[PDB]
């Protein structure tokens, strides 16, 4: 009975986030010189033009971390991430400017993110 | 993935069925809902969800369903429920109660909570967020006592006065129309909602009546302006022709008559009972009497809450002081003795928590202490629990219903009986946006920022001159809703009908939000919320025990409080 | 700290307090303000150590003489009174003819 | 008849050639002109020359060339150079800088400086007088920031915010037409210069624009919001149709790209690049390379100014309480050794020598502090002199050149890149007369008055109940500029040229100066004042050295600044 | 003296933090404003000193222990921030969880 | 007490005063500011105990010498003047070059 003021008794369990989305497991790699942090709500096919990875199955999804952390690429740093549905109307405007509509349009994502220079397109 | 809940907890706030304790009382409340779609929690800054293209919305302008401010991740403790949700803010109202960010990307957004470029965000994460408090019982004697007020959360002042008159020392009352018109302008200066109460004493009409036409709020009956049955009996005609609420402080001497006189006067229409236990005044010993009836709304003043081992001592010599009594004179003695009881002041606890009272207030300067009407409502709470146990009605070894029960008692029952309600007075969709943020460990006791009108009015913040804003010294501090002409748009003043019809804000050159007083005559104890109980109160004329349903109410005074010297300098 | 308008405040007299108990350490008879200022500190002292209201109206009677302070100091105080937050909560004392 | 030089300075201030070392520094500043006839020296006084007649004009109204205010004897700090002169104020503005008097009698005077019977003096002799400080790397959070500002000789604030929410205490942002709206009411009651940016962020014009319509005086990039290669590009397009200007603190977590890639977004356009060297944020870890481009106008935020032996201890903590950093997370320990680099904080100190970073700015209560920007400003061209010695453009043994670049960086300098250099940040004729007098001893420390559009809204004065103003306590006060509606008329609010022309001043009542931000989008690095310099910055990425014309940019901590603890109490 | 806003308020820390020292003196438990009072002042007056922001990291942390405190204090002081004058200018001090 | 506010300022003063003169007490070299304030407080305190306005005049020339402060101080106080309150009323004290 000591009284912490303010604390918490959390209930029992964990919280699932992302639920009933589809998840994918992708392997990316920084193949720039300087350190990339992707957070959690970014479209992933519109990060950083040298992180490597295919970028068609960027499209439609972001990481599926924690709202609100990001992944940490070090510079020349491969490894898996695992990413998630967007939700809502899955659209997307701004950002790197590759898709400004609806993330169904792969091929028109693809074709602006591949004269652009964004890498793994193919 | 999963997350476990001490984590989720720390980074989102807490979420179904946690728990959280009070400041260092024993209660907690616990999360009944969450209006969130786990991971698409929004929160601000770098790396986070709130930005262009993600969680914050680039395309639409503010009026497409975008708001001005969102409160993220808030836990609301309200007489509507305890649960965790997002609060939308849009021209300094509560528009949206639910799950705000981006429907681009995001599941479950509630459709007018969009983060756009229009949008200021406020991590509320972690913090409990209520109403501002509504305060019935103010005299206004000192203007410093507005940052008090909003030090302990108080966004709302109703009552009278002019400054140190011994008028206003004595009564919450402006009296006559040039006395409510100077205080009128005097509003456009302090940073806090006002309502104004006429002098409600007079045996013909019109010199009452003058009072609401000039912009008073309401009226108080008051014994040191004789508050005989005459004066009550037109104070009601009034406020019953002007939909306005009339504040009762009653006859204590008896003089014209005993309590059954007073409500012969009142014959069926609806007051206000002030410190309806009568240490703050009112017929002894049998005031607290006034609580039982369906056509009274009852509220206490702080003082006296709790019952404390102190309580007595300060009273009677309060009493003594106040009323220049003097103890050689033996009708000065038996007066202090007939009006400070023991016997109701510990009924008066419990009486709070069967919902038989149904409102705090602070009489502050009067007989009261401005800044601690919220903290004395909880220390209350707690108190009960110790004594009495959980409630009945109580669940998962939560207090909530409690908990429910007392913020309405300084959130949206004193709103309803002002006649504010469609103002203030609670965190729903529609109403006024005035918001209390507090940390946990705080709650009750120090507010971290209090929100008027969408904008912040008052914080605990540290050091002006540092680079960051925690360093020492943290103190409450004015921020910039009340300076320059902002103080006019995140404050209202409240006034009557009439003087609204009238012209008298465009007369007087007011710039503040104008509020309508309105509803008041139509409401009775079935209305407040929570406390909503009416029953035959008996109150023993030689021992001044007070029965309900044929049993004596007594508990003992604690020798040790909650939110006291844990955080109290002084 | 969390300070609220009335802990700044209060903190002024703790200060003051201490000047005028300087004042009287050097060997000066104390005037009113002084007067005042010692006898309120020590009431809110006496409530963070946890003494009861009725202590304190004991008490505040003994902490200067008229000795200890200027010629008609004692008329010129007819009780001091003070509010500080007892284990209790915050409660007011007041002290009558404290210097007498 | 002769006086010899040391009495002369005593009398009115020194005179060519004389020397004058700033506070406690190693710096010092040498007259390089003086405007007076000698022997014709006004000063006022018993006895003195500024009487009726005599040094003062009896003939001449208001309107035939006398001036509201004299500054007698002013020892002048600023780009246009250093040199003693009287300044003359009418309506508000600097009318004359040279030699005030009468004609009647005196050889010399400039013919719209006559001291006449509508003249105040105030004397300035053996006093510096600069321009007053324009910070434009604000967060409105704590109202208590502008004091703090005042006493250090700031006069203008731009930035953004509504207080201590979140967005405001990360990013320097008033969100919308309805938070701006707020904000400019708020404006009314601050004694300071203000302009407004708005959220830079979205990925449509519209919702960005209706901010500038709304009154903002530029915008705000921040990586918190989003900082994007869509949001750069909407920002600035916006801002060349609407000619105000974007600031930027830019994504330092490479998300969406490297600084090539913001640079690519940028376009060539014209843009403030924000805490340049990135300790306060941006492109990891070569953001300072924006230093060098011929369209960026770069600033440095306060609090890596100069560098310290405590500097790194303390920005890698403040970064981990402000981040809300875990030592036990390795990538927020990598993220913090990213930000905060010994290596580009060093070469820091000698591009602001070099004239590469061309501004100063505090970053107030976000990561910066409000009172400190003149201040370490001078402690960096001290620390500069000790290690790089006097520069090779130095002439008599002084450090005019320093002194004159260094003064550029939050005077000039910033006003340009705002677009509001045709209204304040240098003494010259035809601009508004924000004044800063200093006593040698405090320059750069303690501003002894400040002057506002003509009137002191702040000084350093003492007891307001003695016989004289200078017995103790001597402190910063607000003065008659800042009380009742002077402060309507003392101080501008900065806003967009559309916002003006859209009626937005008589919409929300403002009665403060309207001032109109303009020229924002025309201009360059080239346009900054004696820190014009561009060049190849190169940042290594494995090691964090900077490179410039080959050589690598490096000195050392210094482990004692002077304007520190033998000025300040705490 | 030339007094500027902060110099002003943080006055008011060293007399906080004067009248917590008196009540540990006299065998008083503090309290959350006191506790941090005492660590604020202490941190001000070591870079007065010219101690470094390192080692006041280190000293902040041994300044009260958790028996000079009321129960839970130690729990409500997360950390404890103050800016003052070294000599090399201001700089933040950062004490985190300074009552273990 | 019924402070009026020059009585509210002047506290701050002796406040001021005796931070002052516990850095002195652990060895330091006085600042600007704290020889100010050191000085100013032994005027008023002087006041208070009924010496004349001539005596504190000779006397605040040696509460201070310039080992006490850091260089350069004596050099910035030129003089140093207060109100008070003597027996016979507010007079003010000027006390010329404190430190030589
Ligand atoms: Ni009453
Ligand atoms: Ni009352
Ligand atoms: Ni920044
Ligand atoms: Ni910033």
């Amino acid at each position: 009975n000591y009284i912490v003021p303010g604390e918490y008794r959390v209930a029992e369990g964990e919280i699932e986030i992302n639920a009933g989305r589809e998840k994918t497991t992708i392997r990316v790699s920084n193949t720039g010189d300087r350190p990339i942090q992707v957070g959690s709500h970014i479209h992933f096919v519109e990060v950083n033009k040298e992180l490597l990875f295919d970028r068609a199955e960027g499209i439609g999804r972001r990481l599926n971390i924690p709202s609100g952390t990001a992944a940490r690429f070090e510079p020349g740093e491969e490894m898996e991430v695992e990413l998630t549905e967007l939700g809502g109307n899955r659209e997307v405007f701004g950002i790197s400017d590759l898709t400004n509509g609806s993330v169904d349009n792969k091929e028109l994502i693809l074709q602006r993110a591949k004269e652009l220079g964004y890498k793994g397109v193919e | 993935m999963k997350i476990n809940r001490q984590q989720y907890a720390e980074s989102y706030g807490p979420t179904v069925g946690d728990e959280v304790r009070l400041a260092d009382t024993d209660l907690w409340i616990e999360v009944e809902k969450d209006y969130t779609t786990y991971g698409d929690e929004v929160n601000f800054g770098g790396g986070k969800v709130l930005r262009e293209g993600m969680g914050e919305n680039g395309t639409y302008t503010r009026t497409e369903n975008v708001l001005d401010l969102l409160l993220t991740n808030a836990l609301i403790l309200d007489y509507t429920g305890i649960y965790k949700a997002d609060i939308g803010v849009k021209d300094g109202y509560i528009v949206g109660i639910g799950k705000g960010g981006n429907p681009d990307i995001m599941d479950g957004v509630t459709p007018n909570m969009i983060v756009g470029t229009a949008t200021e965000v406020i991590a509320a994460e972690g913090k409990i967020v209520t109403a501002g408090g509504i305060d019935t019982h103010v005299h206004f004697i000192n203007p410093d006592q507005v940052d008090v007020a909003l030090a302990n959360g108080i966004t709302t002042l109703f009552g009278g006065g002019t400054g140190p008159a011994e008028g206003s020392k004595a009564t919450t009352v402006t009296p006559g129309p040039w006395n409510i018109e100077k205080m009128l302008k005097s509003t456009e200066g302090l940073p806090i909602n006002v309502g104004i109460l006429g002098k409600g004493h007079g045996s013909s009409i019109a010199p009452i009546m003058e009072q609401i036409d000039a912009g008073a709020a309401g009226l108080k009956i008051h014994e040191d302006w004789g508050a005989t049955p005459a004066s009550i009996d037109r104070s009601l005609t009034v406020a019953d022709e002007a939909d306005v609420q009339v504040a009762i402080h009653s006859d204590t001497l008896n003089e014209a008559g005993f309590l059954e006189d007073t409500l012969r006067a009142i014959n069926g229409r609806v007051i206000h009972s002030f410190h309806v236990e009568g240490a703050g005044g009112g017929h002894a010993p049998d005031i607290m009497a006034m609580a039982g009836h369906p056509n009274v709304l009852p509220s206490s003043t702080n003082p006296t809450r709790p019952f404390t081992v102190n309580t007595i001592d300060e009273h009677l010599d309060m009493l003594m002081v106040c009323h220049h009594l003097k103890q050689n004179i033996p009708e000065d003695v038996a007066f202090a003795d007939s009006r400070i009881r023991p016997e109701t002041i510990a009924a008066e606890d419990i009486l709070h928590d069967l919902g038989i009272i149904s409102m705090m207030s602070t009489d502050a300067l009067a007989m009261g202490r401005a800044g601690e009407m919220v903290l004395r409502t909880w220390q209350t709470a707690d108190k009960m629990k110790k004594q009495r146990g959980p409630l009945a009605e109580e669940k998962n070894g939560s207090d909530n219903f409690r908990l429910k029960r007392y913020v309405s008692k300084y959130t949206i029952n004193p709103a309803i009986a002002q006649g504010i309600a469609h103002e203030v007075g609670s965190i729903e969709e529609g109403k006024f946006a005035d918001l209390v943020l507090w940390e946990p460990k705080f709650f009750g006791v120090k507010a971290d920022r209090v929100i008027k009108g969408g904008i912040i009015a008052y914080a605990q913040i540290g050091d002006p001159s540092a680079s960051i804003p925690t360093p020492q010294p943290v103190m409450g501090r004015r921020m910039y809703g009340t300076v320059g002409d902002l103080i006019h748009d995140t404050n209202i003043t409240f006034m009557s009908k009439s003087s609204i019809q009238q012209g008298v804000p465009a007369k007087l050159g007011l710039k503040r939000r104008i509020g309508t007083v309105k509803n008041c005559r139509n409401i009775g104890k079935k209305d407040m919320k929570w406390n909503d109980v009416t029953t035959d109160i008996d109150i023993n004329p030689e021992t001044y025990e007070v029965k309900v349903d044929g049993e004596v109410l007594t508990c003992e005074p604690v020798k040790e409080l909650p939110m006291a010297q844990r955080y109290f300098l002084f | 700290m969390h300070l609220n308008p009335a802990e700044k405040e209060k903190l002024q007299i703790f200060l003051a307090s201490e000047l005028l108990l300087r004042r009287k350490a050097r060997g000066l008879k104390l005037n009113y303000p002084e007067a005042v200022a010692i006898i309120t500190s020590f009431i809110m002292e006496g409530a963070r150590d946890g003494k009861t209201v009725a202590m304190l109206m004991e008490e505040g009677k003994h902490v200067l003489t008229r000795d200890d302070v200027m010629e008609g100091v004692p008329e010129m105080i007819d009780d001091i009174q003070a509010e500080a937050t007892f284990p209790d909560g915050t409660k007011l004392v007041t002290v009558h003819n404290p210097i007498s």
